[PDB]
Parts: C-alpha cells; structure tokens; sequence
C-alpha cells in the first residue's frame, strides 16, 4: 500500500494541485490558451471543452 | 513562477454518497466554471472513484 | 398487517407509467395482499444522465425500491 508516513495527505494534495496547474502551464506554453471552462453539469457541456482532449 | 496562478475553493463533506457527492460537485460547478477537481477521503470505499469518474 | 413494498422504474411516457402501475396492481390482486403488498413508483427519462441518477437517488430510492425497471428513451 501507499505510505501515510512518507508524505502526509496535504503534501499529496499539493502534488495534485501542482499537477493540475503544471498541465495548465504546459498547455498554455503550447497553445497560449486559457484552460478555463464553464463547469455546469446540468446544461450541455460548454463549447471548446470538446477541445479538452489534448489536456 | 508557473504562468497560471491557482484560484482555489475548498469544501468538505462528512460521509460519502452518490447523491451527496454528485449534488455537491455540480453545486460547486454552478457558474463558478472550475477547470479541475481533486478528491480525497478518509474512507475505505472502493466505489467512490468510479462515481467521480462518471462525473 | 400489510407491508408496502415499493418498486421503481424509468419509462418513456406517463401512459407507460400508468401501464406499469396497472401491471403492479394486477400482481397485488393475484397474490396474497394480507401478507404483502406491492407499490409502484416511476419517472420519465431525463435529458442527461445526471438528472436521472439524481432522480434514482432522490425520487426513487427515497421510496425504498426493491428493484428498478428501465427502458430506452424516445430519442
């Protein structure tokens, strides 16, 4: 199993945030484009979110 | 230094449910337009991952 | 004493819901109602997956369904 002792849960969360924002930074570097998209599930998925695959 | 700065909204919920999680995650979606989510749990439950995956 | 045992379903149209309830009542009438009774609950298909799942957790499972029936939507 994964160890709690080595790194605590907040450190792991920091890893997650870092991954999301690093992916955002790299995607930015490639297309200079904001990853930000409309989040609302109830309606149809926001346009250009279909573009998200590359992310 | 990473080109995009993170804007974070944190929320916690006590016990897991398909309804609670689905409702809340969509609720945070709102107009908010979040582009990423990290989930963490104290729970031993297998099922949870799939649910969030479905979302 | 009777015990009301719910059933739940998602169907194409309200007419088919009425058909469902009718069949359920046929089941109740033709089997012991003294020991147990069956009760019917149903809902139309929703536009996304999510409204429907929310419907199951809220509209159906709150009724303590012992089982669910499902059908393909009109479109």
């Amino acid at each position: 199993s994964y160890d709690e002792w080595d790194y605590d849960l907040p450190a792991r969360v920091r890893d997650g945030i870092a991954i999301i924002t690093t992916a955002a930074s790299t995607m930015l570097s490639e297309h200079n484009s904001i990853p930000q998209s409309k989040s609302s599930c109830n309606n149809i998925q926001e346009s250009r979110v279909y573009e998200a695959h590359m992310l | 230094h990473l080109p995009v700065t993170p804007r974070v909204e944190l929320v916690t919920m006590q016990e897991s449910d398909p309804k609670s999680i689905i409702t809340r995650i969509c609720d945070l979606m709102s107009d908010k337009k979040v582009q990423g989510v990290v989930f963490g749990d104290d729970t031993d439950q297998e099922a949870i991952a799939q649910i969030l995956d479905f979302i | 004493d009777p015990k009301i045992v719910n059933i739940g379903a998602v169907l194409s149209t309200k007419k088919h819901e009425q058909i469902f309830r009718e069949a359920v009542n046929q089941a109740n009438f033709f089997h012991f109602t003294r020991k147990i009774q069956l009760n019917a609950t149903s809902v139309t298909h929703r536009p996304n997956a999510i409204q429907m799942a929310l419907s199951v957790c809220e509209d159906l499972i709150s009724s303590q369904v012992y089982a669910i029936l499902v059908s393909h939507p009109p479109a």
